[PDB]
């Protein structure tokens, strides 16, 4: 018990590993990877076709009972062929446990809407569509939720610029708010912070 | 604190409490605004020996995730079922 | 009212200004002779819905490519 | 006369105040300033569109109850009659029938607003 | 044991005959699982946990004691879970997730960091 | 080269969706000018609709077309339900933009941008 | 553990029933609520008499920025740019060069006070206590441009407020 | 002549600054410190400052928080719907110049791109007392107006 180091909990690591292979055994059609992190978080990585079967099994199965959808988000990784990682964070009140389910898609491929599994997903999927452009099929009412009406682009994409492409002001001539190409009085200053020396050997990637 | 006895009585009766014992205006029961200097303690790693950083480096004990299954016997649940909460003995019914 | 159908249809096409009324003929093809594009054709079809007052589903609409074809469709 | 004088003064003063209010201040009128208010965003449709009344049945019953008072307001004068035996019976009769009508509408859910 | 007046959860009505209702639902689940292939892990695992729950219901006639044994909250919560499991079993027949993986991911689809 | 469709399985199916959207936009312009009290004409608005459809006439991916129609339908829903304000509707006309000459010499005089 | 906030079945004895009928008809619980606001009417109000009376602050208060000096009058800032790097709002802009005597000093030190989040990170990062957030919070202006501070403004703030700034730093530096 | 209009300015100015009614209009964090200025310790009402929800019955707009592009047309609308004279107080870094979201694609870099601003109150958020300083600074601005004196000399 060193004061500055986070303690490691191995009973949970074993419990999550056991349930991880339990899920993989039951749903081999869709499960591609199962892993447990060093802070004890189980992640299931699945084929996108299995969004509804996997989530439904986790919600309803007596040994799962993940009744609460904590969060549904996406991550943009431009280097990947399927750049968008879709992340479901589920909570089980019965077993006081959490699980993360991950799938993927690209710009032109839709994902089945999980609203039929969790009604919480309605606005989460609207946010993912609005900020990343990932279309969800058979969504009850898909449309922008966070951006301005008529806004073009998906800001949370890595290739979308931080300050966007347009900006607003009030023009007295036309007596309304107008949109114009963005010019900044002070450009945002890019900082190169990365140290040129490796920090974490344990995560080194083979050459 | 300057209220007269009659007014103290009146607002006590109207409220139904003894308002004077727990006034909401602060007087001289608060800490002084000039305090003596502190002398704060140091942490466990303030040693001159037996203190090599490589024995107390949390970031370097972090490891990548354990791959349980990669596509490259009894049933289990994620954890034991949660115990049912017990009612409070302090005040079970508000 | 078959006789009046032909007259009404050509009345619509006269209003539409993308086409020359002297170039116009009951057999002239919208895309070929008249030089119109697809959207232009869609606009013409909408103008007929307003006139004869009934829907012209897209499956039907794309076939109607000459003034004569429209009058034939109206008959039903 | 006095009453007519009093009413004229009251509404004459009110009109004078409105006149002053409209011609004293400096005005700057333009379209956006005078556009209909609705929390910063343009109104969606006309405010002249029909506005459903959920208490419509209570509103009609008010018309019938609002005429009971005309029949009952003479009661202080009626109490001066020689024929008090007939009075009290008829006064109590009207109020009871008014109470019965209220009970009927109440028990038949006429006072519940439509959803 | 005297019947409850409330389950404590809004919208979850108190069940008058929990033991019989559970036996009906557990039997139905076992009937539905008979149409799944014997080698499917869903069948073997769901049958196992189902038979353990059904055995408890048949051996404990007291609703309080039975709730303590099932460890699933109020007995009406257990009935709801049984209904949810039965709903899943029917869906799994259409999905057939015991089939082999539909598709491998691209080479570095799950590699992190890049 | 086998991918999951969005709606239309091929260009012919996609184009039908485009024309259905175009009709809806064409029919809505008179209401938009009336409802938003725009000073433009019904012709000016309909010309703008044509211009927005014409700039995407070179697409040959049925999936890219389906997304354009999806965004067009959402764009129309905001207008009809008056979620957009007049500022949002008039952003299509860039009324406060000083025209930017597109010839080499005019660009050469004004700055370094190509 | 848990407790029930609203799960009590009221008693049905004629005294308790009659007590509640009196409550319904005589408005006793609404009268009781009137007693509470009456009691407040006769309490001394908590209002202070601003600007003649001020609210209490602490030596850690994060207010208007100022650039400080050494007792000799030399500037403490050595253009290390640690404050500019840590600024979460990118509100700091710095340029530096060797001074006429070779000293490492800034020729630009701007704080855009309409970008700043008054977070105090800059005074944590500074290794020489050059940039601080002083105790002044009453510097609202009539124009936006007046809130774009350059080095001359910030140095004047340091000279203006140094007497108080030094005393506050003296009271709190042992917690840092 | 000069003496009468001089006193008349003093009167209309005194009435306008002694009876300042801000629009009930807050945007984000800074609206919390606006509440604390209405709370007992500072009691804005004692200066004659009273919140009123309707723009028609408001004299001051206190822009208290971040102005996004989506909100910008609405803020301009309710400002235009105030009768004159009207004043705008820009409260906090976000309203003053975008602040900590200055470089965001969805934020207006200062509410003075949308409305004219009389007073800028710095801080993130300005303390309740700092806002009260700004309101009293706006009052002293109104005390210096010379509407009739200038009219007389036209
Ligand atoms: C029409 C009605 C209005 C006109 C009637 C005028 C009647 C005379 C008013 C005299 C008030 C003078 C207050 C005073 O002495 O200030 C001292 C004060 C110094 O005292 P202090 O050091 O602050 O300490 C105050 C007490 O410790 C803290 O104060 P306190 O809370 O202890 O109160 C002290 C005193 C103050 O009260 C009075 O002196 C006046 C009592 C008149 C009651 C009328 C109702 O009250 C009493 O002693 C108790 C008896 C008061 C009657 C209470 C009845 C409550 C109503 C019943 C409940 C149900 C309500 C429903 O000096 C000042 O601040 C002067 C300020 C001047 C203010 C104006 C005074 C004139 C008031 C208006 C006159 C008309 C114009
Ligand atoms: C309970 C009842 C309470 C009633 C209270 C009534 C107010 C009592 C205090 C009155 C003091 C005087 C108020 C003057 C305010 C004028 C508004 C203003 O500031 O505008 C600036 C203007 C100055 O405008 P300007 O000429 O400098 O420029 C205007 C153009 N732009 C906007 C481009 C700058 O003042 C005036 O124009 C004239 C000042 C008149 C002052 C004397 C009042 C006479 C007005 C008579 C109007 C004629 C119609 C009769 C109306 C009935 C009158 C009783
Ligand atoms: C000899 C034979 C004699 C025959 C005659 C004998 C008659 C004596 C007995 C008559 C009954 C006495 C009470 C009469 C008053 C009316 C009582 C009443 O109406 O109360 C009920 C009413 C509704 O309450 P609620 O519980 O919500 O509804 C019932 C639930 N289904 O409750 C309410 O009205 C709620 C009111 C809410 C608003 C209150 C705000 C003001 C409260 C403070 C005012 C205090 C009183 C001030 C009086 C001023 C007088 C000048
Ligand atoms: C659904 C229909 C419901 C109908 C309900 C009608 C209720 C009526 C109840 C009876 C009301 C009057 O009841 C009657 O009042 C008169 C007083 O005015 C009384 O009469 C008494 O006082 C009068 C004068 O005041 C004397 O002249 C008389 O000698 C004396 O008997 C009667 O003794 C009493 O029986
Ligand atoms: C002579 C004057 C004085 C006599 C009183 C005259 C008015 C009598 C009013 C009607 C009284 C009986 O008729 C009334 O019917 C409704 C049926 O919807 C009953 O029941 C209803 O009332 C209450 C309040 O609406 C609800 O909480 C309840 O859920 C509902 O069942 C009332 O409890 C009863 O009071
Ligand atoms: S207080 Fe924070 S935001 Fe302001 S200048 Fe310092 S570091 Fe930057
Ligand atoms: S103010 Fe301090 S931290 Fe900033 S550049 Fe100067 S010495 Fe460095
Ligand atoms: S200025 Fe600061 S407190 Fe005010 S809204 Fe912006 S971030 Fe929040």
């Amino acid at each position: 018990t060193r004061p500055t180091v986070r303690p490691r909990n191995d009973v949970a690591h074993k419990q999550l590993s056991a349930f991880g292979e339990y899920v993989a055994e039951i749903l081999p059609k869709y499960v591609q990877q199962v892993q447990v992190s060093c802070f004890n978080e189980l992640e299931i990585c699945i084929h996108p076709d299995g969004v509804i079967p996997v989530l439904t099994f986790l919600r309803d199965h007596s040994n799962a009972q993940f009744k609460s959808l904590a969060d549904l988000t996406a991550v943009d990784i431009p280097t990947r062929q399927n750049r968008f990682e879709i992340v479901y964070n589920l909570l089980s009140l019965r077993f006081n446990s959490r699980i993360r389910v991950k799938t993927y898609t690209d710009e032109l491929t839709p994902i089945e809407s999980s609203v039929p599994v969790y009604k919480a997903a309605n606005w989460y999927e609207r946010e993912i569509w609005d900020m990343f452009g990932v279309f969800f099929a058979n969504h009850p009412d898909l449309r922008r939720i966070l951006t301005d009406y008529g806004f073009e682009g998906h800001p949370f994409r890595k290739d979308f610029p931080l300050s966007g492409y347009v900006e607003l002001r009030y023009d007295d001539e036309v007596k309304r708010v107008v949109a114009e190409p963005v010019e900044l009085a002070q450009e945002f200053r890019k900082f190169d912070l990365n140290s040129p020396w490796e920090a974490f050997p344990a995560y080194r990637q083979p050459p | 604190a300057s209220a007269t006895r009659f007014i103290q009585w009146l607002r006590n009766w109207a409220s139904g409490r003894d308002l004077q014992a727990k006034l909401q205006l602060r007087y001289q029961e608060i800490s002084k605004r000039t305090q003596p200097p502190p002398k704060l303690p140091v942490g466990p790693s303030h040693k001159l020996s037996n203190n090599y950083y490589c024995t107390r480096d949390g970031r370097r004990e972090a490891m990548p995730p354990s791959i349980v299954m990669s596509s490259q016997k009894k049933a289990v649940s994620p954890a034991p079922p949660i115990k049912r909460w017990e009612l409070s003995q302090d005040e079970p019914y508000l | 009212t078959l006789e009046g159908i032909k007259d009404r249809v050509l009345y619509v096409l006269k209003l539409y200004d993308k086409i020359d009324p002297e170039k116009l003929s009951v057999n002239s093809h919208f895309m070929k002779d008249l030089g119109l594009d697809s959207l232009d054709q869609v606009e013409i079809i909408m103008a007929m819905e307003d006139e004869f007052g009934f829907e012209i589903p897209d499956i039907d609409a794309e076939k109607l490519m000459c003034p004569q074809e429209i009058v034939d469709y109206i008959a039903d | 006369m006095n009453l007519m004088l009093a009413l004229l003064t009251n509404f004459t003063l009110a009109t004078l105040l409105v006149i002053i209010a409209f011609w004293l201040p400096q005005l700057n009128v333009y379209s956006e300033k005078t556009s209909p208010y609705e929390c910063g965003f343009d109104p969606m449709g006309s405010a002249r569109l029909p506005f459903s009344m959920k208490f419509f049945l209570v509103a009609i019953t008010f018309l019938l109850f609002d005429l009971e008072i005309a029949l009952l307001l003479p009661l202080p004068w009626a109490s001066q009659t020689a024929n008090l035996n007939t009075m009290l019976t008829m006064a109590l009769f009207l109020i009871i029938l008014l109470a019965v009508s209220l009970a009927y509408e109440w028990t038949q859910k006429g006072l519940e607003w439509t959803e | 044991g005297l019947l409850k007046k409330t389950t404590g959860l809004v919208g979850l009505a108190v069940c008058e005959t929990p033991h019989e209702r559970l036996k009906i639902l557990y039997t139905k689940i076992l009937d539905v699982l008979g149409h799944i292939p014997k080698n499917a892990a869903y069948r073997k695992y769901t049958e196992q946990i189902t038979n353990e729950k059904l055995s408890m219901v048949k051996a404990e006639p007291d609703v309080k004691k039975l709730e303590e044994r099932l460890q699933g909250g109020q007995i009406e919560e257990v009935i709801l879970q049984a209904e949810n499991e039965l709903s899943l079993a029917r869906k799994m027949i259409q999905w057939k997730p015991w089939e082999p993986l539909v598709e491998e991911p691209p080479a570095s689809q799950w590699k992190w960091p890049i | 080269t086998s991918v999951k469709p969005i709606f239309s399985r091929d260009m012919n199916e996609a184009k039908r969706r485009v024309r259905e959207l175009y009709r809806a936009w064409y029919r809505e312009v008179p209401n938009t000018v009336h409802l938003f009290q725009l000073d433009i004409s019904v012709k000016q608005g309909r010309d703008k609709v044509r211009e927005m459809f014409k700039k995407n006439a070179h697409i040959t991916d049925p999936r890219v077309v389906d997304l354009l129609v999806i965004k067009g339908k959402m764009e129309l829903e905001e207008t009809i339900k008056v979620w957009k304000q007049r500022t949002h509707v008039m952003r299509f006309f860039h009324e406060t933009e000083a025209p930017r000459p597109k010839d080499f010499l005019s660009k050469f005089y004004v700055g370094h941008d190509p | 553990t848990y407790k029930y906030v609203n799960l009590r079945e009221p008693s049905m004895d004629m005294k308790s029933v009659t007590d509640r009928a009196a409550q319904t008809l005589l408005w006793t619980e609404l009268i009781r609520g009137l007693g509470m606001t009456l009691s407040y009417l006769f309490r001394e109000p908590a209002t202070i008499n601003y600007p003649f009376e001020k609210g209490p602050l602490s030596p850690r208060f994060r207010g208007e920025h100022a650039l400080r000096r050494y007792p000799s009058g030399e500037e403490r800032c050595i253009a290390c740019k640690l404050c500019e790097a840590v600024c979460p709002a990118q509100a700091i802009t710095i340029e530096a060069e060797p001074r006429a005597d070779g000293s490492r000093r800034t020729t630009r030190y701007d704080i855009d006070m309409t970008k700043c989040i008054y977070c105090g990170f800059c005074q944590e990062a500074c290794p020489v206590d050059a940039i601080v957030e002083g105790p002044n919070f009453e510097f609202s202006t009539e124009t936006h441009e007046e809130l774009l501070y350059n080095k001359e403004k910030l140095l004047n703030n340091g000279d203006k407020w140094e007497a108080e700034i030094a005393a506050n730093i003296q009271a709190d530096y042992l917690y840092r | 002549g000069e003496y009468v209009v001089a006193k008349l300015d003093d009167l209309i100015n005194w009435a306008r600054r002694s009876s300042l009614w801000p629009m009930t209009f807050g945007l984000a964090c800074c609206a919390v410190e606006m509440m604390h200025m209405a709370a007992p310790r500072y009691d804005m009402d004692r200066f004659g400052v009273v919140f009123r929800a309707s723009p028609r019955q408001s004299d001051v707009m206190i822009v208290a928080g971040t102005l996004t592009n989506k909100m910008a047309p609405a803020l301009r609308k309710v400002y235009d719907q105030m009768p004159e004279p009207r004043y705008v107080v820009s409260m906090g870094s976000c309203a003053n110049g975008g602040g900590y979201y200055h470089y965001s694609y969805s934020v207006v870099r200062g509410c003075d791109r949308i409305v004219p601003v009389d007073i800028y109150v710095p801080g993130c958020p300005p303390t309740a007392e700092a806002l009260l300083y700004g309101i009293l600074q706006l009052q002293k601005k109104i005390k210096r107006e010379k509407r009739l004196r200038i009219w007389y000399r036209r």
